[PDB]
RNA sequence: GUUACGGCGGUCCAUAGCGGCAGGGAAACGCCCGGUCCCAUCCCGAACCCGGAAGCUAAGCCUGCCAGCGCCGAUGAUACUACCCAUCCGGGUGGAAAAGUAGGACACCGCCGAACAC
RNA sequence: AUGGCCGAUGGGCCCCACAGGGUUACUGACGUCAGCCAAACUCCGAAUGCCGGUAAGUCCAAGAGUGCGGCAGUGAGACGGCG
RNA sequence: GUGUAAGUGCACAAGGGAGCUUGACUGCGAGACGGACAUGUCGAGCAGGGACGAAAGUCGGGACUAGUGAUCCGGCACCUCU
């Protein structure tokens, strides 16, 4: 006999790249995702592939806003 | 406040966390005894390697 | 023999034979019942034979319930074939029966004939089981 | 022959190029579309057949 | 007894206005350096606030209520230009030159547009 | 400063909702009156917009009453579980610890403004 | 997907037309009461592990880690515990 | 319902409709993801010259992820190179 299956796609390495508290530079990829399981918030932008990137430095802060899970970047105050 | 921690069993068959916890306690051999505090850190180390150590509350 | 009208997935992993049953641990339908004490895949044939054994040991009078449906497929590769070349086709339909799960229930007047019928059923069944009561 | 072909939208006022794709079963060859060229600025581009 | 069955056009208007207000407010938001000039418009009056949505606080407000503008012998658009002038000069007093206009879920035209153009004239930037 | 209050926002966006049954119209919010003007309906001045102030709080909005429906929901226990002990017991230790249930939880906070007060 | 309850729906019967009716030995959807199941179901949701930070530990040593370069070999694994 | 598989998402709409349009751009790209290598991916932001919008702002193709083929070789157009 034979199987009509056997295929699979390449793993896309989606996920969260910078978790809560992680200090990140601007443009840093925080979240690789397909939709908006994580939404963009403060100083975070959404790319064409629904990827979340920091628009400014800071520490990643995961929050909520009207039920949506959000990703925010809180500034790191210099001494 | 102080604990005497004597290694009684071996690192052979022991996992990385356990071996390195013993190192972090200062133990390298069977029947090697090290004296530490009763802090949370050494308490956690002992919780990780209780099966490899015999503990005695000093005084 | 019981069987589902359809399943979304015809080829499924084997149901995990672990854990005590969390639901169906009691009667909720009748007076006397069969409780299981082992893990097992109970099949169509077993269920129907046990139901029949009850319905023959006692006749018109009383009612029987079957609190499990065998909606879990089990495949079988053809015989005289090598390993591989795909997963087998469904052959058996089973119900994963954890201990505690009540399988059969009945309501009949005389406890004697009821318990004896349930004993016939248990002997048709592949597992160690137990008579249980709605009362306790 | 493909329905959606290369097109090669070129420019009026200088015949340099931009390329994209457009279905052949549109009833024309003339995808007049504005674009920015190098060496000039926004002008109308057409598809040289 | 009595029991009306359909939601009134007032409820429809309110909820829809709020919907489209939130719609444009997805993009628009105010700051201390660029406040949100948010409008409310009834059939009788018009109101504006300057908001810093960071703290959810108002910096300067204006309205067609107070007598200095209610006394005009003109239309609601006249009241609107006066309100724009007032909120412009009050914002200048508060230390503002640049805002972002929140039309409150209304259509930009008539009274609201006149208010906005008046504030633009008086000095605010948008 | 006080409102049965009008806006703008916030909350691990439901302890906030829905549905009650009894209420309110000071300014305001509103319905509401008309389309001459900007503007508008893939038809409609319904809407959008504009000009208005005849009457009405009927509705929206707002206030009080609530465990009726939904939502929240511990504790303890259980399941599951990392490590460990244990020659099958998936047994047991010390740690973590649900879901479901049950007991019980019914909006709050801020800024501005309005009338009044002052 | 189990049993009840209701009862559309149809099948029959009787009023016997054709419609409209009641009535049912029957099927009986939908809904509802109770009990259940799922790797490709999830209102939920652990422990662990992972990422990061931080304070310490080890610290005459783990003979650690990272970077560069020379030299490799390996790229047939096995059993056991757990999933 | 989302052009089309499934999933993640989308009702705040990314779904439905209308108007205007061509950013389905040029030069670039801080920083990142992913990573044997080669591939691949996101990208704020600066300028140019534009579209829409009152403005803020958005637009470097499409809700996202597939829809493709290294190098060699050769072809075409343009270029103040040889």
């Amino acid at each position: 006999s034979s199987s009509r299956n056997g295929r699979d796609s390449a793993a896309q390495r989606l996920g969260v790249k910078r978790f809560g508290g992680q200090v990140v530079k601007a443009g840093e990829i925080l979240v690789r995702q397909r939709g908006t399981h994580f939404h963009p918030g403060v100083n975070v932008g959404r790319g064409g592939d629904d990827t979340l990137f920091a628009l400014a430095p800071g520490a990643v802060e995961f929050g909520a806003k009207r039920g949506r899970k959000t990703v925010n970047i809180v500034p790191v105050a210099r001494p | 406040a102080e604990l005497k921690i004597t290694q009684v069993r071996s690192t052979i068959g022991a996992r990385w966390k356990q071996r390195e916890s013993l190192r972090t306690l200062g133990l390298k051999k069977i029947r090697q005894s090290v004296v530490r505090e009763d802090n949370a850190q050494t308490r956690g180390l002992i919780n990780t390697v209780h099966h490899l150590v015999e503990v005695e509350e000093v005084g | 023999m019981l069987i589902p009208r359809k399943v979304k997935h015809r080829k499924q992993h084997h149901p995990e034979q672990r854990g005590i049953a969390s639901g169906g641990t009691s009667v909720s339908f009748g007076d006397y019942g069969i409780q299981a004490l082992e893990h097992a895949y109970i099949t169509n044939r077993q269920i129907e034979s046990a139901r029949i054994a009850i319905n023959r040991h006692i006749k018109r009078g009383g009612k029987v319930w079957i609190n499990i449906f065998p909606d879990r497929p089990l495949t079988k590769k053809p015989a005289e074939t090598r390993m591989g070349s795909g997963k087998g086709s469904p052959e058996w339909w089973v119900a994963n029966v954890k201990p505690g799960r009540v399988l059969f229930e009945l309501s009949y007047p005389d406890e004697k004939t009821a318990r004896d019928a349930l004993t016939r059923a248990i002997h048709k069944l592949p597992i160690k089981a137990r008579i249980v009561t709605r009362e306790e | 022959i493909r329905p959606i072909v290369k097109l090669r939208s070129t420019a009026g006022t200088g015949y340099t190029y931009v390329t994209r794709k457009n279905r052949r079963n549109d009833p024309d060859r003339i995808v007049l579309r504005k674009y920015d060229p190098v060496l000039r600025r926004h002008v109308e581009f057409r598809e040289e057949r | 007894a009595h029991k009306p069955v359909g939601q009134n056009i007032s409820e429809v208007r309110r909820n829809a206005r709020l919907r489209r207000h939130a719609r444009l407010r997805k993009k628009v938001a105010g700051t201390a350096e660029v406040p949100r000039l948010v409008v409310n418009r009834s059939a009788r009056h018009i109101h504006v606030q300057l908001v810093n949505d960071l703290n959810g606080t108002t910096l300067a407000a204006a309205s067609s209520i107070e007598a200095d503008v209610r006394a005009i012998d003109g239309d609601k658009k006249a009241h609107s230009v006066r309100v724009g002038q007032l909120i412009a000069e009050r914002a200048k007093a508060a230390g503002v030159e640049t805002v972002v206009f929140d039309r409150g879920g209304y259509t930009y035209g008539g009274r609201i547009a006149a208010l906005a153009d008046a504030a633009r004239e008086a000095g605010l930037k948008f």
